[PDB]
């Protein structure tokens, strides 16, 4: 029995409404006990899936009435009513009529309004420059939405390939992002250079912001 | 009811792996037991399932070669033993089973596979109205660390960074936090760094 769900993500802002679909190859209803053999499952970031309707409508203990199962035989559908900032999370379909079957799964995240990051650049310590490599770090504060770019420049030459971003969950509370980049240089590299530059672009922002330090000043 | 999983598992490629589910408060041969594997860009996936009863298993297709499911019912524990690794069965395994009202989990075993072996962080000084600063953690192995500030009484504004797998092998990640500029001079700020599985423990002050 396969399982299909949609969409495979949504963003939504605190109050709106909410329906995800989960779609089976096979009917799990089963006919002695009319039942629906098909549960939802919420898993939050960094936590194991939490239980959260089963029989295809029944509410676990614990879960506030805005979390509506439904549905009958092939066609779910999960409503949440009013979302809440704390409902982030992925939600999995899940059939059980003998073998068990999970569905892809659709990301809630919460939509705000657009932010743009604030910046900082950090150079590489006096102690880490005593092992033969230099890690510049740009952070990229508190916006809305995920996508962000970090444009790294050494003494005005545009760097490629030796980045790496990161980029937290959004905040349980405001649902911004933030975002670390990490320039890889060696230190023959970084010592030979002066002028180090990271220039962040975001769909908030109307031109570029650029952070940039002096070497050894 | 308990379903009590193993700890955390590192293991080199080609090599294989024996993960436990022990189970109490029911009786154990009661009810199916079933694995669930968790990798990041895969969503949930089922391994398949013993009846602990007769010994009895049935596989996900996709795990026929893979994973191994046995069963102790004289000790009320399942294993799991995954063989041939690659960094493919890098994922957190959870044992599962299903009750009349609710559905038992295990709290899961992680498993990571790779060529890298143990080893503790590095821990740099990312130094500073608002100033920003942070600790660089960097060339550990296997996941994860834990960073705190000022030993937990600094919480607001700090964001600590997913770990990014570096081509060496080896992990790496930043904690910041922002702070008043004004502040600097007047109060101290510590990151405390945990690396449980080599035992390493930093605190380091990050000044301007
Ligand atoms: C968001 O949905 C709520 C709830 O309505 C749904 O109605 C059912 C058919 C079913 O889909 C359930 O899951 C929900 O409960 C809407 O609130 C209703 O609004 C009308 C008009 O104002 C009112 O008469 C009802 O009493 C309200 N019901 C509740 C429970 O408050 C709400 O309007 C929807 N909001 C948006 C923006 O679509």
């Amino acid at each position: 029995i396969q399982l299909t769900q949609s969409p495979s993500s949504l963003a939504v802002s605190a109050g709106d409404n909410v329906t995800m679909s989960c779609k089976s190859s096979q009917s799990v209803l089963y006919s002695a006990n009319h039942k629906n053999y098909l549960a939802w499952y919420q898993q939050k970031p960094g936590q194991s899936p939490k239980l959260l309707i089963y029989w295809a409508s029944t509410r676990e203990s614990g879960v506030p009435d805005r979390f509506t199962g439904s549905g009958s035989g092939t066609d779910f559908t999960l409503t949440i009513s009013r979302v809440q900032v704390e409902d982030l999370a992925i939600y999995y379909c899940h059939q059980y009529l003998s073998s068990w079957t999970f569905g892809g799964g659709t990301k809630l995240e919460i939509k705000r309004t657009v932010a743009a990051p604030s910046v900082f650049i950090f150079p590489p310590s006096d102690e880490q420059l005593k092992s033969g490599t230099a890690s510049v770090v740009c952070l990229l504060n508190n916006f809305y939405p995920r996508e962000a770019k970090v444009q790294w420049k050494v003494d005005n030459a545009l760097q490629s390939g030796n980045s790496q971003e990161s980029v937290t969950e959004q905040d349980s509370k405001d649902s911004t992002y933030s975002l670390s980049s990490t320039l890889t240089l060696s230190k023959a590299d970084y010592e030979k250079h002066k002028v180090y530059a990271c220039e962040v672009t975001h769909q908030g922002l109307s031109s570029p912001v650029t952070k940039s330090f002096n070497r050894g000043e | 009811v308990q379903l009590q999983q193993s700890g955390a598992e590192l293991s080199k490629p080609g090599a294989s792996v024996k993960m436990s589910c022990k189970a109490s408060g029911y009786t154990f041969t009661s009810y199916w037991l079933h694995w669930i594997k968790q990798r990041p860009g895969q969503g949930l996936e089922w391994i398949g399932y013993i009846n602990p009863r007769n010994d009895y298993t049935e596989y996900n297709q996709n795990f026929k070669d893979k994973a191994t499911l046995t069963a102790d019912k004289s000790s009320s524990t399942a294993y799991m033993e995954l063989s041939s690794l690659t960094s493919e069965d890098s994922a957190v395994y959870y044992c599962a089973r299903r009750d009349i009202t609710t559905f038992y989990w295990g709290q899961g075993t992680t498993l990571t596979v790779s060529s890298a072996s143990t080893k503790g962080p590095s821990v740099f000084p990312l130094a500073p109205g608002t100033a920003a600063l942070g600790c660089l953690v960097k060339d550990y192995f296997p996941e994860p660390v834990t960073v705190s500030w000022n030993s937990g009484a600094l919480t607001s504004g700090v964001h600590t960074f997913p770990a990014v797998l570096q081509s060496s092998g080896l992990y790496s990640l930043s904690s910041v936090v922002t702070v008043p500029s004004s502040s600097l001079g007047t109060q101290t700020y510590i990151c405390n760094v945990n690396h449980k599985p080599s035992n390493t423990k930093v605190d380091k002050r990050v000044e301007p």
